[PDB]
């Protein structure tokens, strides 16, 4: 059972070097085939970066030739990737992959997300989103929570500590100006809210932040 | 070094429909080096068809690959739910290059969006910010027009939209549209409206609130 | 007009030993290019020397054809090592890894074949010095 696993820092500063390690098990990288690094950008475009085959020879994507280096440590059955002077555009998910006959990529690592940014770790601000009910009414009610200004990804959003899981939509995050923002909406029966408490739980592991925000009906004062 | 252009870029098919997607190369590619991969959000791509027409081990018989030279295709005799994914072609000549991908979605009955608008929270205003949020949930198809009108006038600046991937259960789409303003900007106007025009009705869906009545 | 001068008999035998040394140097020494190319040139000259000798014994001994079919195990050794290296690289560059495997085996046969001729050389040398 051939298996590849990538490892290394998920964050890198612009101008610096990105380094990743691939540990292979179930097959020896000196036996045969090509051992590749393939990345996928945020928009999902795939790009082959280069490889080092069983004999140690390397082959690189011409657009990266002057910035990359792929090496290996046969005693540990691992191969490495080094990409110099990285920029914002090198943000992507990196995969270590085996190149079988005709370069068919038969075994892929699960991939590791690398973000290239100058931003510092920042916890999100969490705001409750409650209806102003100006001709609102209808069998269902939608509530939400805005999570903005955080870095890096990801954040985890749940409702009522997870007990409220149906009718939830947590949107993909977007970069506003080097910081991420997203919102999550939850739709519950009109009999549920505001009668019963509805709370958004937001966790941001990178900043060791955990916040709960109660959705309140435009306060009585 | 050749370029692989995949078409359609995005397509939807009803379960049971015949599905065909194409990989067109800028220059002739040897059939032994043309491979296809299937990828679903959250996971790595999987070898699906190799050397033009050879199905990978776990791949169901409904799939087939064909082609030669500068034109190849991947066909699904009968679309199944688990086939919804993005497919990529790949080739080698002087270097290794990937196609632009074809995202295959599930077609379902049209559904109008449920629209909700939300004024900035009192907590955010105290901090000096003012984000107005609008959710357009569970609609189909994904095509939709969303506009923000402040005191009646359309505004595009400060608007960011985010779409969820097609829902695994109901096959619908949902999106958020957020208008980010400073507290000062927000306080210069009264009416805030999010308007959505979708195939399901010639009449746009409009949700609004008046700031000075909050 | 068979140039079978003892100076040739000496060289043919001496080439069988050097041909084996070639494989050892290729395996042991981590030669790169310039020095690696020189190694393969030496090997090429050696294989040609041995190429002749073999074709010779072939012609006489019950004429060509017949002989070769009995001494096929001697063919693999007569393949220039630089030729296999050149081929392997070209095959790997094209991702023809299944073939790289077979080429690998052909290299094994080449080593065994030369080792076989190696032993014959020594045995023959022992005879010329201490006949028996």
């Amino acid at each position: 059972d051939v298996q590849l696993q990538e490892s290394g820092p998920g964050l890198v500063k612009p101008s610096q070097s990105l380094s990743l390690t691939c540990t292979v098990t179930g097959y020896s990288i000196t036996n045969n085939y090509a051992w590749n690094w393939i990345r996928q950008f945020p928009g999902n475009k795939l790009e082959w970066m280069g490889y080092i085959n069983y004999s140690g020879t390397t082959s690189y994507n011409p657009s990266l030739k002057s910035r990359i280096s792929i090496t290996r440590d046969t005693s540990k059955n691992q191969f490495f990737l080094q990409l110099n002077s990285v920029t914002t555009e090198d943000t992507a998910t990196y995969f270590c992959v085996r190149g079988y006959d005709y370069f068919a990529m038969d075994y892929w690592g699960q991939g590791t997300s690398v973000t290239v940014s100058s931003a510092k770790t920042t916890p999100p601000s969490v705001y409750p989103l409650a209806p102003g009910s100006a001709a609102q009414t209808n069998s269902m009610v939608t509530l939400g929570c805005l999570v903005k200004g955080y870095f890096p990804e990801p954040v985890t959003v749940t409702w009522n500590s997870g007990s409220l899981s149906s009718g939830v939509h947590t949107f993909p995050a977007v970069l506003q100006s080097d910081l991420y923002t997203l919102s999550s909406s939850v739709t519950v029966p009109s009999s549920t809210w505001p009668s019963e408490t509805v709370t958004c739980n937001v966790a941001h592991p990178a900043s060791s932040t955990k916040v709960d925000k109660k959705i309140v009906p435009r306060d009585c004062g | 070094q050749i370029v692989l252009t995949q078409s359609p870029a995005i397509m939807s098919a009803s379960l049971g429909d015949r599905v065909t997607m194409t990989c067109t190369a800028s220059s002739s590619v040897s059939s032994s080096y043309l491979h296809w991969y299937q990828q679903k959000p959250g996971s790595s791509p999987k070898l699906w068809i190799y050397s033009t027409s050879n199905l990978a081990s776990g791949v169901p018989a409904r799939f087939s690959g064909s082609g030669s030279g500068t034109s190849y295709s991947l066909t699904i005799s009968s679309m199944e739910a688990e086939d919804a994914a993005t497919y990529y072609c790949h080739q080698f000549h002087r270097s290794l290059t990937f196609g632009s991908g074809t995202k295959l979605e599930i077609k379902r009955a049209d559904a109008a969006p449920t629209v909700s608008i939300f004024p900035p929270s009192s907590e955010q205003l105290t901090s000096g910010g003012a984000s107005v949020v609008c959710f357009l949930n569970n609609f189909y198809p994904k095509d939709i027009n969303v506009k923000w009108k402040i005191d009646g006038s359309e505004r595009q600046n400060g608007v960011l939209n985010s779409w969820t991937d097609q829902d695994s259960k109901d096959s619908t789409y949902s999106m958020s549209s957020t208008l980010t303003l400073t507290k000062d900007e927000y306080e210069r106007h009264n009416s805030y409206t999010c308007e959505a025009t979708h195939k399901t009705s010639t009449s746009p869906i409009v949700k609004s609130f008046n700031r000075n009545e909050c | 007009d068979v140039m079978e001068h003892p100076l040739v008999e000496l060289g043919v035998s001496y080439a069988a030993l050097l041909s084996v040394i070639v494989v050892v140097v290729e395996y042991t020494m981590q030669l790169s290019g310039e020095y690696l190319v020189r190694l393969y040139l030496v090997d090429l000259i050696l294989v040609i020397i041995l190429w002749a000798d073999y074709a010779y014994r072939a012609y006489k001994s019950g004429d060509p054809a017949g002989y070769v079919k009995k001494t096929l195990y001697e063919i693999p050794a007569l393949v220039p090592a630089g030729l296999l290296a050149l081929i392997e690289g070209h095959l790997a560059g094209l991702g023809l890894f299944r073939l790289v495997r077979l080429l690998r085996f052909l290299r094994i046969l080449l080593i065994i074949s030369r080792g076989s001729k190696f032993l014959s050389a020594i045995a023959d040398a022992a005879d010329k010095l201490v006949p028996r």
